[PDB]
């Protein structure tokens, strides 16, 4: 299974930006999705995650509010939306898939990953 | 291998039975099969089971094994009732066979 | 799917690359029961038994289960046969330069009857291929469920699909439980 | 003392394919694709067919000066032409 | 909420909900296959326009019309049962699983 | 259920020959089939037999090695060879069925027969 994302995107403060991730095989998957971002010098951050066939979204107590993940299943793409954009989210950020179909800690199959500066 | 008598004959309407003496490892563990076979034809079913008759086979015909000898008997004796006679088992020690019998003229008089 | 094209008595023609009907059993090689797994040492059946007495062990195949299997999956495959009839002589035609609309209209023809029967061929095989496992499946269990009918106090059931007597008995009671003549009062 | 109840095993490496599942290892199997030539052009229940060469149907029945071989033959099961005849 | 199959405890220290991890995973694998598989099955349609015949040539435009009716018809056929026939089957999939859970 | 037998045969010594077996219905039996002998003046002798499904065959101990029985379910025939003839061969073949699916000692359908001569 591979992981594509989106280009790169250069935004303003104050605005929102929208990335993609796609996955190689079958449209429907029967494993979670998560989006991680790293800033230059510091370590991951866990930032939200999706569960197929029930829907559910979680997301982290730092990002909740500004962040929106979305899924599109014929075509087998997972959508990040954030808005209300900073100095501070200047930072690489990943697609991660899961082995089940749960949200957890172990992560096996990572994306290239795409920057986004503000 | 399965032996019986060479030949045996008996008189129309009278009644004959066919023996056959094998060891304890043909007929003492497996069942016994009676064939018919006419000349120029191939050989035809008769008994199957030890006891048991096909479809269109007559009530005259029947068969039994009492420890290692197996007997045919025929009822009703006609002139169409002259042909060899086989009684065929599954030996099975070594390496597991069909052996059929040496084979029992019946002459009709 | 070699070409289009044919002459004579031929197979019809799909797209496909791979078309496989499954005949026999889960190759699943594991003395317990079949709960943990397939038998190598049973060679000449379907199902059967396992035996552990005093006077030894071994295997064994119940033949009058194998035979209704058999029975099942040689009418399902001839079925499947038969619903399929050979393609005789068809071969292509030839158009000039102001017919090029009876040209689209017979490419439209052909395109749409191998599109139709490349889809039949793959559902049906796909859609048997379940109904074969699923009816082996039962076969075991009716015959697990069987012998469990057959002994009632008399033996204890271990849970990986074999029973433990608590009588002994010998070669004799094996061959009569395996026979479906087993008699429970002598025993009780 | 103790009886178990069991199915057959072996070391047959053939998989098939299924609605919920794929890539199944089982026990016994057929095919039913055939995918295989011999890549010559053969008899037809012992009749021979017509072969064109050189010529096109054009050409064989106007009776071209460089078909005269072909005058000789009046029977066949098929015929075969040239992708590009001359 | 977190599953399709579970337990429900009930001990001195108190009570509570759980999801069975194990099972809800081969219903999902099964299902997601499934319809993969009728995706796949289907494809893709491409450029398909009509002709235009004029006044001599109407058994052509009639035999148009014919192959056109007939493929649909055939195709509107396949869909709907395909669809209703793997309606019931899921169904029965999930019973089963139940049971085997319970048992 | 109707058995054919192939044509007769003249072979010579140190040759070998290879006859079939055609039944009527579907190509696929689920019952096993045997090829039987007899020479004249004498009774008959049991060679081996094919099993369905299985594909398993068995020959006897006095034929084992010079004979091969094969079988092609699709076009619902089955195919005797025998190698390194004799002036002892010569005799009458005929293929038999049996009731189940394994080989024992009750055949009930047997074919005309054909006859090999060296
Ligand atoms: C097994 O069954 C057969 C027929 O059903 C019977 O003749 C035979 O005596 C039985 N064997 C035992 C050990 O009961
Ligand atoms: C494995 O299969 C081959 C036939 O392809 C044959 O050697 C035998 O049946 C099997 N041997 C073992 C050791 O399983
Ligand atoms: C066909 O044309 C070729 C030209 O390459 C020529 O060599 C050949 O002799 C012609 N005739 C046949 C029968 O091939």
């Amino acid at each position: 299974v591979q992981l594509v994302e989106s280009g790169a995107e250069v935004k303003k403060p104050g605005s929102s930006v929208k990335v993609s991730c796609k996955a190689s095989g079958g449209p429907f998957r029967s494993y979670a999705i998560s989006w991680v971002r790293q800033a230059p010098g510091q370590g991951p951050e866990w930032m939200g995650g999706i569960i197929p066939i029930f829907g559910t979204t979680k997301y982290a107590p730092k990002f909740q509010g500004r962040v929106t993940i979305t899924a599109d299943d014929f075509a087998g793409t997972v959508y990040m939306e954030l808005s209300s954009l900073r100095s501070e989210d200047t930072a690489m950020y990943y697609c991660a898939k899961h082995m089940g179909y749960q949200v957890r800690e172990t992560m096996d199959v990572w994306g290239k990953g795409t920057t986004v500066t503000v | 291998v399965l032996t019986q008598p060479p030949s045996v004959s008996a008189a129309p309407g009278q009644k004959v039975t066919i023996s056959c003496s094998g060891s304890s490892s043909n007929i003492g563990n497996d069942y016994v099969s009676w064939y018919q076979q006419l000349p120029g034809t191939a050989p035809k079913l008769l008994i199957y089971d030890n006891n048991k008759r096909p479809s269109g086979i007559p009530d005259r015909f029947s068969g039994s094994k009492s420890g290692t000898s197996a007997t045919l008997g025929i009822t009703g004796l006609q002139t169409g009732d002259e042909a060899n006679y086989y009684c065929a088992t599954w030996d099975r020690r070594p390496t597991a066979y069909v052996v059929f019998g040496g084979g029992t003229k019946l002459t009709v008089l | 799917n070699v070409h289009p094209v044919t002459i004579g008595e031929c197979p019809k023609y799909v797209r496909s690359a791979k078309l496989r009907m499954v005949t026999g059993l889960r190759n699943i090689p594991s003395i317990a029961g079949f709960i943990e797994g397939g038998w190598t040492g049973m060679v000449d059946g379907w199902y059967g038994y396992h035996h552990q007495n005093e006077q030894g062990s071994g295997y064994a195949a119940d033949q009058k289960s194998t035979q209704n299997a058999i029975n099942g999956i040689t009418n399902k495959v001839n079925s499947v046969i038969e619903k399929m009839n050979t393609q005789f002589t068809a071969v292509g035609k030839e158009f000039n330069k102001l017919e090029r609309r009876m040209e689209n209209l017979n490419k439209k023809v052909d395109d749409g009857f191998l599109d139709i029967w490349t889809y039949n061929a793959e559902l049906l095989v796909l859609l048997e291929n379940e109904r074969t496992l699923d009816f082996h499946d039962s076969n075991v269990k009716n015959l697990y469920e069987k012998v469990k009918s057959q002994l009632k106090n008399n033996a204890k059931e271990i849970g990986n699909g074999c029973f433990e007597f608590y009588h002994k008995c010998n070669n004799e009671c094996m061959e009569s439980v395996k026979n479906g003549t087993y008699d429970y009062p002598k025993y009780s | 003392d103790t009886i178990c109840i069991g199915y057959h095993a072996n070391n047959s490496t053939d998989t098939v394919d299924t609605v919920l599942e794929k890539n199944v290892t089982v026990t016994h199997s057929v095919n039913l694709l055939e995918d295989s030539h011999n890549g010559k052009l053969c008899l037809l229940k012992g009749i021979a067919p017509l072969q064109l060469g050189n010529c096109s149907v054009a050409g064989w029945i106007l009776g071209n000066p460089e078909c005269e071989l072909l005058i000789s033959k009046e029977s066949w099961s098929y015929i075969v032409e040239t992708p590009n005849p001359e």
